[PDB]
C-alpha cells in the first residue's frame, strides 16, 4: 500500500517567504543591529573618564536611531523619501541621539537627545518610511513595491553589503602540516580577543605554538604551568589507552630532562619565553589566563577547565596520527556566515571607541589649564567623525579597524541594476574568505555539504568559478542567542560538571564530552537520552528553535550550537513513519487560521542546522519514508536558488548549461521596476514591450517574475538555415524587428556639480 | 596541447597532464609518484615474481617479529624479540637472527654488536647502554618503539611494490612496477635484468645511466604524458625540447636558475623577479 | 661485523624456541630473601589505568542502577555510601524563609522522609518525590579514592575532622522531561 | 609501560640499585626493587599473507588421513591456518582446492 | 550540450498558447510530455511539434519535418554598437609616449 | 509495569549539613586506601575551604631510599637549624596534600548512606580535591637561591597577589584527625540517620508537574 | 564495473531502436558535433558521475547525503544516476550531477593561470633556438644544440605520413 | 585574445562590408578557437609595406 501524499505542502512555502528568506536575511540582521547591538556597545562603553582632575566624567544613558532626516542650508529639516535621496546624490541617513550624564561643577547635569552622528538607515528596515506601507502609498514616495531593499544608500549610489563566510571561531580544527605532521589549532576569538594557538608534532613530542611567545614550548610544561603537576593526572586527562600513552611518552621524557616540576619553575619556564611587549612569574600567570587559550574562562585562576580543553587537543591529535581521519575547512557545518549587522557591530564599535578616546584627549587637555568655570562638552562633540566614518566605511569598501586588526577589502558592491533578478539575485551572494588567492580547487568544488542551502547551479563563470555563491530559496540565517537557558537545561539533563573528576571518565568508552559554542559544559553517559530529551524541549518551545545538538559518535563529543551566523532550513517533522502535516493543517494554513510559527510551535516544522542534519535521515517524497525516518523535505526544488528559477525543467539539461543561464540572467535586459521612469541611473537598460514567460517556474510565481520581466516570445524554428548560423549564430527575421521584437531603450547619464568655493566666488 | 588536457586519467596512481609536463621540464631533483619500471629475467612463475619483490619491497622489524617485548630482569634489563619465522618462512625471505643482528646497529643510537645477542635462532636480545648525550638510561621506551621501525631486508628507499602482468594469448610474463626513488639499487638486486628497466624520475637516470640516457628518458615520458591525453605531438619538438634541457652536460631546468645558466641576460631576469638586487649587483 | 651471513633449509623446531626463549629469562635471583630485596604488596607502582593497577601479582562491564541496589540490598546487607547529584531546583516551597520562586535546595528543606525511590521492572528507577517522578541514572563510575570526611569546628580555634567511609559509587537524578510535557504540551 | 609513584604520581625510572634494579622516582624516596621476572609485550601487526600463499606456494600443513575436501570429496587440496595479525588473535582455518578442471577458493 | 530542457520549453510553450494556459516547467516536476502530447494532438498539430514545412526560396517543401514553437529568448546588454572600437592615432600618455 | 520491588523511602538528615565535607584524591586507586597510614596534622579554613594534610612515610620499609632521603632532606632544610624546618628528623618523613576547589555552590549534591531498604541523604558541604603537593622543592629552590646570593583607576581584584592576600587574612585552623577504625567514626556515622517514623505525609514538595516545570524553565 | 556495464548496454540498446535520418544519430555518424556517448546519455541512462575518477566522495559522516543511510555503498547512494535526460533527473541525481558538473568548470577555470605560466617559461627558454644555414640549430651564443633539425633535418609543418616525410603507397597509387 | 599556439594570429585580406561586425569564414574557427557567442576579435592593421608583405607571406 502507497503511503497518502500530503499534495498541498507546497504551501509551507510561500507562508514561509513571508517572515524569513528572500532578502529578509539582511533586514532581520540591521533590524538586530540597531535594537540590541547599538545598546549593547553602548553598555560596553558607557562612562569615560578623564585622567587629570578626577571625579569628573561622562555617563551615556540611552542610545537612538530614530526616523530619517536631512540637513539644509537654514537650519531647516524634513522627513525624506529614498528617491529624493538617489537623485540628490546625497545619503540616506538617521542622526543617532544619545542621553548623557556629565559634570559641570554640579554634580548631575542631563541631556535627552544629545545627536552625535548618522547612522545610514538601510531600505525597508525598522526606522526606514518605506516598510509597512500600501502600494498606493508607495507612489507618493516615487518606490517600487517590488524593489528587495536591504541595501544602502550613500552618496547617491546604491551599496549592499555583501554576506561575508567564515570559519567558525572557538572550534579544534585537526589539520595536516606542509612536512607531513598532524596538528591542532583554534582560532581563540572572543569579543576582546583573536588569536589562533596551535600544536605541533614536530619530533614526537608535543610543543604548543603562539604569537606571543617567542619559541615554542613543550605541552608538559604548560601542564605543570596550569596547576596540575602531577605527571599521572596528566596522562589520565590525555588517555588511558596504550597506543596514546606510547604517543605521548617522549613528551613525559623531555619534562623529566630539565627540572621543571614545580608550578613555579614551570611558570619562570615560560616567563623567559615571553616577547616582552613583576616580569616573570606574573607575566607567564596572565598570559596563561588572557591569552593562550582565551574562549576558556578562568573563574579565580583556577585553571582546571583550561587543563581538560588541551587535554582534549592533545588527545584529537594523538588519536589523528592512528587513522588520518583530519577535519576539513570545507563542511558547512563549520562556516559561519556575517551578514550586515555582524560588520556593522564592528564598525560602529572602533569608531565609537575612538569618539571616546578623542573626546578623553580634549577633555584632558582643556580641563587642568584655561579658566576654573567649568565647561561642558556639549560643545565638544563634533559629529563629523562618526558620520564620516561610517558613510567612508560603506562607500569605499574598506573596514580597516586597528582594534580587531580586520583589513577586509570590498564587502561592498554597487548594486547591479541590469534588471530586476540581478538585483534580487546580488542581494544573496556569499563573498568567500579566501578572494582568489590561487587555484586551490579545494573550497571551488561543491561539495554535499550545500545541499539545500546554497545553490548547486548559480555561480560565476570565469575567474571566481565557485567563491561567490548565491543563497537557496528557503533558508534562513541564524541570529545570536540569549545562551542562558540552554546551560541550565542542559545542567539538570544529568551533565555532570568537568570538575568533579579526573580524566580518567574521558577515556571510557560510555562517556561523552557535551560542548557549547567550543566550551565543555561537562561530561555526560546515556547521550541518546540528552539529545531526545533536548529536541522534545526544543520542539515544545522551551528553547528557541535554532539551537541545534548533534553527536558526533567517533570522536565522542555532543555539540550544542547557538551562536548566530549559521545556516538553518526548516523541514517537516516525520513521526514512525507518518508525515506530522496532514490534509487539515494545509487546509487551515490555506484558509487563514495558522501561519508558519504556528506550525512551529506545535512540533511539526523544525530548523534543521547542517550539524544536525548530519545525524538525521531525510527523505525527500513521502513514497521514500521506510523505518528509519526523521525528517520529510518540504519543497524539493528549493534546492536550486533564485537565478536558477527562472530555468524551465532544469533537470532535464546538463548541469554546466544551468550555470551559463545563471551568469546570463544577471543581464537580461528588462524592467527595473513600476519606478523606471522617474530614477536616474547611471546605465539603464529597458525593453521596449517585455513579455511574460509562457512556461514558468514556480519561483517565477513566487518572486514575482511575471510581473515585470525580461524577455520577450520568439516563434522559433529549430533549422539549419542559409549557413550564417554556424557556431552558436541564430538568424532573426526582419519584419520581426521591424514591427518591435528585441526594440530596447537605452539610458545614460550626463551630471554636472557648480560648486562655491572657499573664496565668495561661485561657477557660473 | 597542455589546454587540450582536463587532468582526466587498480593501483599505483601516477600524475597526468599539465603537471607531468611541469614536474618533467622543471627537472626537479624530487617528484611526486616516482615509479621505477624493472624487468625479470626468469618472467614465468609469480614465485619468481614475489621472491624478488621481497628482496626489494621495504620489510619493517615489527612487520615479521610476533612480539618484542621490554624485559625487567633483577640482574639486568634488555629488549628481547621474537621473530616469526613461520612468516620468513613463507615470505621467502633471506633473513634469520644473525641477519637481524647485521640490521641492527646501523645508526641507531651508537649501539654495539657486543650490546646485541643471537640467544636462539629466533630470539634476539638488544641490551641498552646510557647514551650520555641529553637522555636518560630508560631510552628502552625510545628503542621500543623504534626498532619495529628498523628494515632488516630490501631496499631503504623503495616505499611499495606491485606484481604486474600482460594480457596477450601468445605468452604471460610478470613486470615490476617499483614505486620507489633508488634506480641503482632496483638495477642491481639479483634477479632482476638490468638491461631493461627504466624510470619517471629524469634526475635518478641522469645520476643512475648518464646524461644521455636522460635525454632519451625525457623524450620518452613526455610523449607518453602526451600520448596519454590523446594529444599528438611530432617527435622532433620533444626531441628539440630535450637537446636543449642536456646540452650542458647536465639536466638544467626551465625555472630561473636553470635560465640563468642558459641565459647571460641581465634584462631578461630582471623583467622575471627579484626588485632591484640583480640590477644593481650588475652595475656592481 | 661478518656481513656474509650464511642461511639454511633447515625447518626451525617450535620447543627449541620455546626453551631457548624460556632460558634465555626464567633464571632468577630471588634467593635474597632480605629487608632491602623484600617487596611491600600494598604500596605497588601504579599501572595507568586505575581498575588496573596491579602489573605484578602474587600469582569491565557498567553496573546499573536496579543492579548497584540488588546488591546493596540482597547480596550484602553491609550499608555502603553513595554520592548523588540532584536537579537545580526541587519541587517546594521554602518554608517561612523570608522567599520570589527561588531555588529549593536541600538546605531549605526539613528533615523526616522526603521521598520514595520506586525501582520499577526491568530496569526503570524512579524517584518520586512527590507528585512528580524524578528519574536516577548510573553516573560516570570514579575508581579513585572518595573519603566521606567531616569537619567539625566545635572550638573556635581547633577541631575534629572525621572520616565517615569511603565513596564507591555516583548517583545522577534528572527530571522527567517526557512526563513533565506530557502533563501538560506546550 | 609507564608507571608511577603512589606518593606523587612522577614518572618512574629504571636504575640499578646494590642487590637490584630498582623502579625510582625522581623527586621523592619511593624506590621499588625488582625482584622478578615483568614482562610487555607489544604484538605488532603482521605482513598480508592473501597474495603470498595464491599461486602454489611452499604449504606444508597437509598430513596422512587428511580431509578430503567437501566439494569434490578427494584429498587434492591444501589447507593451512595462519595468524592474520598478531599472534594474539586466534587461528583462522581456510582451504583451497586444485584439480583438473576444477577451480574454486573457499573458506 | 543536451540541453533537451529546451526541447521540451518549446513543445510545453507550444501547447500553451494554444488553449491559454501556462505549464510549469518547475524543478523536480512540472508538466511531463505526455500531457502536452495530447493537449496538441486535441488542436490539430502534430504530438511532437514538428510541422510539415515550406521552404521559402525555392517554393518546394521541405524533406525534414522542423520543430516550431515559442520559446522565451531575452536581449542580453551586450550590443556591438558599445563594443565596436578603432583607434588610427589620439592621445598618449604623458609620461611613456604610448597609447 | 508495575513497581513489584524495593520500594524505598528515602529519608533526609541535617545533623551533619554544615559538617559534612568530600574529599576525593585524583592520583590514587581504589584499592590503595589511607586507613593504615599514620595522620600528623590537619590544617583547614572554614571559609573559602582549602584543607591541607600531612601524612607521614615511615622509613625502615623496603620502598625507602635512604640515599635519596638525606639529599633531599639536605637540600630542602639547613644542615644543622633545626628551628623551623619542613621535617623534624634528618630524613623526608612527611608529606604535604594540597587542595584545590572544585565548585562554588555544592547545594545539589548530597551523600546517601543506604540501609537495610531506607536511604538517607545529607546536604554536602563542600567537595575537594587533594591532590599531593610539591612545596618542598620550591622551598629547596629557596634555600639554594638564598645560598647563592588622584592616580588612575585600576584593578586589584582581578590579579594574583591581591587574591593572595585575601586569603592568607583568614586564620588557619588545627584539627584532630581519627581514622576509619577508631570508635569516633563509628559514633559520628550515626549522625548521618534521622529518627523519624516510617510512613509520615510531607507538608512540603507540594508542587505541581506543571508547576515544576515552569519553575525550573523560567520565563525570559 | 557493473555500472559500467549498465551504461554500455543501455547505450548499445538505445542506438539499435533508432530510426536513420534521426538528427542525433546523423550528426553522430558524420562526426560533426556529438558523439554516441551523448545520444546515449540522453535517451537511455546517464552513467556514473565521477568525481576526480572515483565515486561521490562522502561529505557528511560516512554518507555522501543525508537521505541515504549511513555506511551504504549502493549504486544510487555514490552517485549513480538511473534516469536519462528525457526522463530527467531526480534531486540527489541532480545533486550529483551538478557536483560532477562543477569539477569540469573549475578545471577551465584553472587552465589559464596552469598552463600559460608553463608556455611564458618555455618561450623564455626556447625563443633564441634558430636554424642556421648549414643545418645546425645553434643558441644565441653559438654553442650547437643539435647537429641537424631532430635527426633527419626536416619540418613537423610538412609530414605526410605518421611522423615520417612520404608515405610512398599513397603517392604511387596517386 | 587568448593566443596559444601561433594560428591565434593570422592575416586575412580585408574587404569593407556595411553592417559592424568582423565576418570571417566560419572555416577559420578551428585555428582561432572562435564560437560567435558575442567573442572579440582585434585587428592590426601594419603600416609598412615590409610589414605588409611579411604578413601575407608567412
Ligand atoms: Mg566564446
Ligand atoms: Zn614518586
Ligand atoms: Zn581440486
Amino acid at each position: 500500500a502507497p503511503i497518502p501524499t500530503v499534495e498541498e505542502k507546497w504551501r509551507l512555502l510561500p507562508a514561509f517567504l513571508k517572515v524569513k528568506g528572500l532578502v529578509k536575511q539582511h533586514i532581520d540582521s540591521f533590524n538586530y543591529f540597531i535594537n540590541v547591538e547599538i545598546k549593547k556597545i553602548m553598555k560596553a562603553n558607557e562612562k569615560v573618564t578623564s585622567d587629570a582632575d578626577p571625579m569628573w566624567y561622562l555617563k551615556y544613558l540611552n542610545i537612538y536611531v530614530g526616523l530619517p532626516d536631512v540637513e539644509e542650508s537654514f537650519n531647516v529639516t524634513r522627513p525624506v523619501s529614498p528617491h529624493e535621496c538617489r537623485l540628490r546624490d546625497m545619503t540616506y541617513s538617521a542622526p543617532i541621539t544619545v542621553d548623557i550624564e556629565y559634570t559641570r561643577g554640579s554634580q548631575r547635569i542631563i541631556r535627552n537627545a544629545l545627536p552625535i552622528g548618522r547612522m545610514p538607515i538601510m531600505l525597508r528596515s525598522s526606522n526606514c518610511v518605506l516598510t509597512g506601507k500600501t502600494p498606493a502609498e508607495f507612489a507618493k514616495l516615487n518606490e517600487c513595491p517590488l524593489d528587495p531593499g536591504g541595501y544602502f544608500i550613500v552618496k547617491g549610489v546604491e551599496k549592499v553589503i555583501l554576506i561575508q563566510e567564515q570559519l567558525s571561531k572557538n572550534r579544534i580544527i585537526v589539520e595536516a602540516d606542509r612536512k607531513g605532521a598532524v596538528g591542532a589549532s583554534v582560532t581563540s576569538s572572543t569579543h576582546e580577543k583573536k588569536s589562533r594557538t596551535n600544536m605541533a608534532v614536530k619530533q614526537g613530542r608535543f610543543y604548543l605554538r603562539h604569537n606571543t611567545l617567542s619559541e615554542d614550548i613543550p605541552i608538559v610544561i604548560i601542564f605543570k604551568a596550569m596547576g596540575v603537576e602531577s605527571d599521572q593526572e596528566i596522562v589520565q586527562m590525555i588517555g588511558t589507552e596504550e597506543h596514546v600513552m606510547a604517543a605521548f611518552g617522549p613528551s613525559l621524557e623531555e619534562c623529566q630532562k630539565a627540572q621543571i616540576f614545580t608550578q613555579m619553575q614551570a611558570l619562570k619556564y615560560i616567563g623567559n619565553k615571553v616577547r616582552r611587549q613583576k616580569t616573570k612569574i606574573e607575566e607567564a600567570r596572565e598570559l596563561l589566563a588572557s591569552t593562550i587559550l582565551t574562549h576558556v574562562p578562568v573563574k579565580e585562576f583556577n585553571f582546571r577547565a583550561k587543563c581538560i580543553y588541551t587535554a582534549v587537543m592533545v588527545r584529537r591529535v594523538i588519536l589523528a596520527q592512528g587513522d588520518n581521519k583530519v577535519d576539513d575547512r570545507d563542511y558547512y557545518g563549520n562556516k559561519r556566515l556575517e551578514l550586515a549587522g555582524q560588520l556593522l557591530s564592528l564598525l560602529f564599535e572602533d569608531l565609537f571607541k575612538k569618539f571616546n578616546s578623542e573626546m578623553k584627549k580634549i577633555a584632558d587637555q582643556v580641563i587642568p589649564k584655561q579658566r576654573a568655570a567649568q565647561f561642558d562638552v556639549v560643545k565638544h562633540m563634533r559629529q563629523d567623525q562618526i558620520t564620516n566614518g561610517m558613510v567612508n566605511a560603506i562607500s569605499t569598501g574598506n573596514w580597516s579597524l586597528k582594534r580587531f586588526k580586520m583589513d577586509r577589502q570590498g564587502v561592498t558592491q554597487v548594486l547591479s541594476r541590469l534588471s530586476y533578478i540581478s538585483a534580487l539575485g546580488m542581494m544573496t551572494r556569499i563573498s568567500s574568505q579566501f578572494e582568489k588567492t590561487r587555484k586551490v580547487s579545494g573550497p571551488r568544488s561543491l561539495q554535499p555539504s550545500q545541499w539545500g542551502m546554497l545553490c548547486p547551479s548559480d555561480t560565476p563563470e570565469g575567474e571566481a568559478c565557485g567563491l561567490v555563491k548565491n543563497l537557496a530559496l528557503m533558508t534562513h540565517i541564524t541570529t545570536d542567542m540569549e545562551d542562558g537557558p540552554i546551560v541550565k537545561l542542559a545542567s539538570n539533563l544529568g551533565v555532570e560538571d568537568v570538575n568533579l573528576l579526573c580524566g580518567e571518565e574521558l577515556s571510557y568508552p560510555n562517556v561523552f564530552l557535551v560542548f557549547l559554542n567550543g566550551n565543555i559544559l561537562g561530561v555526560i553517559r546515556d547521550h541518546k537520552k540528552l539529545v531526545n530529551t533536548f529536541r522534545l524541549m526544543r520542539r515544545a518551545g522551551y528553547i528557541n528553535e535554532f539551537v541545534s545538538i548533534s553527536t558526533n559518535l567517533t570522536d565522542r563529543c555532543v555539540y550544542i550550537s547557538s551562536d548566530g551566523g549559521r545556516l538553518c532550513r526548516p523541514y517537516i517533522i516525520v513521526k514512525k513513519q507518518k508525515p506530522a502535516v496532514t490534509n487539515k493543517h494545509m487546509e487551515e494554513l490555506a484558509q487563514g487560521y495558522r501561519n508558519f510559527e504556528d506550525f512551529l510551535h506545535e512540533s511539526l516544522v523544525e530548523y534543521l542546522d547542517v550539524n544536525e542534519e548530519n545525524d538525521c535521515n531525510i527523505a525527500l517524497y513521502e513514497h521514500t519514508i521506510n523505518k528509519d525516518t526523521t525528517h520529510l523535505e518540504i519543497e524539493p526544488f528549493t534546492l536550486l536558488g533564485v537565478c536558477a528559477g527562472l530555468i524551465p525543467y532544469p533537470h532535464h539539461n546538463q548541469s554546466p548549461r544551468n550555470t551559463y543561464q545563471c551568469a546570463m540572467g544577471k543581464q537580461a535586459m528588462g524592467t527595473i521596476g513600476y519606478n523606471q521612469r522617474n530614477r536616474i541611473d547611471t546605465l539603464m537598460y529597458l525593453l521596449a514591450y517585455p513579455q511574460k514567460p509562457m512556461v514558468k517556474t514556480k519561483t517565477i510565481e513566487l518572486i514575482e517574475f511575471e510581473k515585470l520581466p525580461a524577455g520577450q516570445n520568439a516563434t522559433v524554428a529549430v533549422m539549419s538555415y542559409s549557413g550564417y548560423d554556424i557556431e552558436d549564430a541564430l538568424v532573426l527575421n526582419k519584419a520581426s524587428l521591424d514591427r518591435g521584437f528585441g526594440r530596447c531603450l537605452v539610458y545614460k547619464n550626463a551630471k554636472c556639480t557648480l560648486k562655491r568655493y572657499t573664496n565668495q566666488t561661485f561657477d557660473k | 596541447p597542455g589546454t587540450q588536457m582536463t587532468l582526466k586519467t587498480a593501483s599505483m596512481n601516477i600524475t597526468l597532464g599539465v603537471p607531468r609536463i611541469k614536474e618533467i621540464i622543471n627537472a626537479s631533483k624530487a617528484i611526486s609518484t616516482p615509479i621505477i619500471t624493472a624487468q625479470l629475467d626468469k618472467d614465468d612463475d609469480a614465485d619468481y615474481a614475489r621472491l624478488v619483490k621481497g628482496r626489494i619491497e621495504k620489510t619493517l622489524l615489527g612487520e615479521i617479529s610476533e612480539y618484542i617485548e621490554e624485559v625487567f630482569l633483577p640482574d639486568d634489563c634488555f629488549i628481547l624479540v621474537k621473530l616469526s619465522l613461520e612468516r620468513i618462512r613463507l615470505l621467502r625471505l633471506e633473513v634469520n637472527a644473525e641477519t637481524v643482528r647485521y640490521s641492527i646497529c646501523t645508526s641507531k643510537l651508537r649501539v654495539k654488536p657486543g650490546d646485541v645477542a643471537v640467544h636462539g635462532e629466533a630470539v634476539v636480545c638488544v641490551t641498552p647502554r646510557e647514551n650520555s648525550k641529553s637522555s636518560m638510561y630508560y631510552v628502552l621506551q625510545f628503542l621500543k618503539e623504534d626498532l619495529p621501525k628498523v628494515v632488516v631486508q630490501g631496499i631503504p628507499e623503495v616505499s611499495r611494490a606491485v606484481i604486474h602482468i600482460d594480457e596477450q594469448s601468445g605468452k604471460e610474463k610478470y613486470k615490476l612496477l617499483v614505486e620507489g626513488d633508488n634506480l641503482r639499487a632496483v638495477m642491481a638486486t639479483h634477479g632482476v635484468k638490468g638491461t631493461r628497466t627504466t624510470s619517471n624520475n629524469t634526475y635518478e637516470v641522469e645520476k643512475t645511466l648518464g646524461i644521455e640516457a636522460a635525454r632519451t628518458t625525457i623524450i620518452n615520458e613526455i610523449q607518453y604524458t602526451m600520448v596519454n591525453h590523446g594529444m599528438s605531438i611530432d617527435r622532433r619538438h620533444v626531441m628539440l625540447l630535450s637537446d636543449l634541457m642536456t646540452y650542458k652536460g647536465e639536466v638544467l631546468g626551465i625555472t630561473r636558475f636553470g635560465l640563468a645558466k642558459m641565459k647571460e641576460s641581465v634584462l631578461m631576469l630582471a623583467s622575471f623577479e627579484k626588485t632591484a638586487d640583480h640590477l644593481f649587483d650588475a652595475a656592481y | 661485523r661478518p656481513e656474509v651471513i650464511q642461511s639454511h633449509s633447515i625447518f626451525e623446531q617450535g620447543p627449541a624456541e620455546m626453551m631457548k626463549k624460556k632460558g634465555n629469562w626464567d633464571k632468577t635471583v630471588d634467593v635474597s630473601d632480605m629487608g632491602p630485596s623484600h617487596i611491600i604488596n600494598i604500596k605497588k607502582e601504579k599501572r595507568e589505568t586505575d581498575e588496573e593497577t596491579k602489573q605484578i601479582l602474587r600469582m569491565l562491564p557498567k553496573d546499573v542502577s536496579v543492579a548497584e541496589l540488588l546488591r546493596e540490598l540482597s547480596l550484602t546487607k553491609e550499608e555502603e555510601l553513595l554520592f548523588l547529584q540532584l536537579p537545580d531546583t526541587l519541587p517546594g516551597q521554602p518554608p517561612t524563609q523570608d522567599i520570589a520562586e527561588n531555588a529549593c535546595t536541600l538546605a531549605d528543606l526539613t528533615e523526616g522522609q522526603v521521598g520514595k525511590l520506586l525501582i520499577r521492572k526491568s530496569g526503570r528507577v524512579q524517584l518520586l518525590l512527590g507528585k512528580v517522578t524524578l528519574d536516577v541514572t548510573m553516573g560516570t563510575a570514579c575508581s579513585f579514592l572518595q573519603e566521606l570526611v567531616s569537619v567539625g569546628l566545635g572550638d573556635s580555634r581547633t577541631g575534629e575532622m572525621t572520616v565517615l567511609g569511603h565513596v564507591k559509587h555516583k548517583l545522577v537524578c534528572s527530571p522527567d522531561f517526557e512526563s513533565l510535557l506530557d502533563h501538560k504540551h506546550r | 609501560m609507564l608507571l608511577f609513584c603512589p606518593g606523587c604520581g612522577n614518572g618512574l625510572i629504571v636504575e640499578e640499585g646494590q642487590r637490584c634494579h630498582r623502579f625510582s622516582c625522581n623527586t621523592c624516596p619511593y624506590v621499588h626493587n625488582i625482584t622478578r621476572k615483568v614482562t610487555n609485550r607489544k604484538y605488532p601487526k603482521l605482513k598480508e599473507v592473501d597474495d603470498v600463499l595464491g599461486g602454489a606456494a611452499a604449504w606444508e600443513n597437509v598430513d596422512s588421513t587428511a580431509e578430503s575436501c567437501p566439494k569434490c570429496e578427494h584429498p587434492r587440496a591444501y589447507f593451512m591456518q595462519l595468524q592474520t595479525r598478531s599472534a594474539d588473535e586466534p587461528m583462522t582455518t581456510f582451504y583451497k582446492c586444485c584439480n583438473a578442471q576444477c577451480g574454486h577458493r573457499w573458506r | 550540450r543536451m540541453t533537451v530542457g529546451k526541447l521540451i520549453e518549446l513543445l510545453a510553450g507550444k501547447a500553451g498558447v494554444l488553449d491559454g494556459r501556462f505549464h510549469y516547467g518547475t524543478a523536480f516536476g512540472g508538466s511531463k510530455v505526455k500531457d502536452v502530447c495530447e493537449d496538441l494532438v486535441r488542436h490539430g498539430y502534430n504530438y511532437l511539434g514538428k510541422d510539415y514545412v515550406t521552404s521559402g526560396i525555392t517554393g518546394e517543401p521541405l524533406e525534414a519535418y522542423i520543430y516550431f514553437g515559442p520559446v522565451y529568448y531575452q536581449k542580453l546588454k551586450h550590443m556591438v554598437l558599445d563594443k565596436m572600437h578603432a583607434r588610427a592615432r589620439g592621445p598618449r600618455a604623458v609620461l611613456t609616449r604610448q597609447p | 509495569d508495575d513497581p513489584v520491588v524495593q520500594e524505598i523511602d528515602v529519608y533526609l538528615a541535617k545533623s551533619l549539613a554544615e559538617k559534612l565535607y568530600l574529599f576525593q584524591y585524583p592520583v590514587r586507586p581504589a584499592s590503595m586506601t589511607y586507613d593504615d597510614i599514620p595522620h600528623l596534622s590537619a590544617k583547614i579554613k572554614p571559609k573559602q575551604q582549602k584543607v591541607e594534610l600531612e601524612m607521614a612515610i615511615d622509613t625502615l620499609n623496603p620502598n625507602y631510599c635512604r640515599s635519596k632521603g638525606e639529599q633531599i632532606a639536605l637540600n630542602v632544610d639547613g644542615a644543622c637549624a633545626d628551628e623551623t624546618s619542613t621535617y623534624s628528623s634528618k630524613l623526608m618523613d612527611k608529606q604535604t596534600f594540597c587542595s584545590s576547589q572544585t565548585t562554588s555552590n555544592t547545594s545539589r549534591y548530597a551523600a546517601a548512606l543506604y540501609r537495610q531498604g531506607e536511604l538517607h541523604l545529607t546536604p554536602l558541604h563542600g567537595i575537594l580535591q587533594l591532590r599531593p603537593s610539591f612545596s618542598y622543592l620550591d622551598k629547596a629552590d629557596a634555600k639554594h637561591r638564598e645560598r647563592e646570593a588622584e592616580q588612575a583607576r585600576q584593578r586589584r581584584v582581578q590579579s594574583y597577589e591581591f587574591l593572595q592576600k585575601k586569603h592568607a587574612e583568614e586564620p588557619w585552623v588545627h584539627l584532630h584527625y581519627y581514622g576509619l577504625r577508631d570508635s569516633r567514626s563509628e559514633h559520628e556515622r550515626q549522625y548521618l540517620l534521622c529518627p523519624g517514623s516510617s510512613g509520615v505525609e510531607n507538608t512540603e514538595l507540594v508542587k505541581s508537574p506543571s508547576e515544576y516545570l515552569m519553575m525550573l524553565m523560567p520565563p525570559s | 564495473k557493473e555500472l559500467s556495464v549498465i551504461r554500455d548496454h543501455a547505450g548499445s540498446a538505445c542506438l539499435r531502436e533508432l530510426d536513420k535520418s534521426n538528427s542525433p544519430l546523423t550528426m553522430a555518424l558524420c562526426g560533426s558535433k556529438g558523439s554516441f556517448i551523448n545520444i546515449s546519455q540522453m535517451i537511455a541512462c546517464v552513467g556514473q558521475q565521477a568525481i576526480s575518477g572515483s565515486r561521490v566522495p562522502d561529505g557528511f559522516e560516512n554518507r555522501s547525503l543525508p537521505h541515504f543511510e549511513k555506511h551504504s555503498k549502493l549504486p544510487a547512494a555514490k552517485g549513480f544516476v538511473a534516469n536519462s535526460f528525457y526522463s530527467g533527473l531526480t534531486p540527489t541525481e541532480f545533486f550529483f550531477h551538478t557536483m560532477a558538473g562543477r569539477e569540469g568548470l573549475v578545471d577551465t577555470a584553472v587552465k589559464t593561470a596552469e598552463t600559460g605560466y608553463m608556455q611564458r617559461r618555455l618561450v623564455k627558454s626556447l625563443e633564441d633556438l634558430c636554424s642556421q644555414y648549414d643545418l645546425t640549430v645553434r643558441s644565441s651564443t653559438g654553442d650547437i644544440i643539435q647537429f641537424i633539425y631532430g635527426g633527419d633535418g626536416l619540418d613537423p609543418a610538412a609530414m605526410e605520413g605518421k611522423d615520417e616525410p612520404l608515405e610512398f603507397k599513397r603517392v604511387l597509387d596517386n | 585574445q587568448p593566443s596559444l599556439h601561433k594560428l591565434s594570429i593570422m592575416a586575412h585580406l580585408a574587404r569593407v562590408k556595411p553592417h559592424r561586425t568582423f565576418r570571417f569564414n566560419e572555416c577559420v574557427c578551428t585555428p582561432y578557437n572562435a564560437d560567435f557567442d558575442g567573442d572579440e576579435m582585434n585587428l592590426h592593421l601594419p603600416q609598412t609595406e615590409e610589414a605588409k608583405a611579411e604578413a601575407l607571406v608567412l
